[PDB]
C-alpha cells in the first residue's frame, strides 16, 4: 500500500472518433439557374388601327 | 444552412450557378437578390437605376 513513483511515460496515444467521410458527395449539388425570360408563345397585335 | 454574421468573413459564398467553381466555392446564395430588403425589391429594375434612386424610392414608398 505504499504506491511508489514510476518512470516518465514515452507516448501518449489520443483516441477519437474518425472523419465524416462519405457525407460530401464527390460532384457538387449546386442551386440551378433561375432561367433567361421567354418571349411567350401566341402574341399578336390584338390592336388595330381605328378608321 | 444559417450562416451567422462572423461565418461569411470566412466563407467563400457565389451568387450564381456559373461562378460556382470547384474546390474554391464552398456555398451558394438562395437567390441573387437576397442582399436586398423586402422595400428595395418592391422596387421594379432595381440594377438598372442608380442607387441614391434607389436608397430615396425607400423613403417615397414609405410616404
Amino acid at each position: 500500500g505504499g504506491l511508489t513513483c514510476a518512470s516518465a511515460p514515452q507516448g501518449t496515444l489520443r483516441i477519437l472518433e474518425g472523419p465524416q467521410q462519405s457525407l460530401s458527395g464527390s460532384p457538387l449539388q449546386p442551386i440551378p439557374a433561375s432561367p433567361p425570360p421567354q418571349i411567350p408563345p401566341g402574341l399578336r397585335p390584338r390592336f388595330c388601327a381605328f378608321g | 444552412e444559417l450562416i451567422g454574421t462572423m461565418e461569411q468573413i470566412f466563407m467563400n459564398v457565389a451568387i450564381f450557378e456559373d461562378e460556382v467553381f470547384a474546390g474554391v466555392t464552398t456555398h451558394q446564395e438562395l437567390f441573387p437578390h437576397s442582399l436586398l430588403s423586402v422595400i428595395a425589391n418592391f422596387i421594379p429594375f432595381s440594377d438598372h437605376n442608380q442607387s441614391p434612386r434607389n436608397m430615396y424610392q425607400c423613403q417615397m414608398g414609405k410616404q
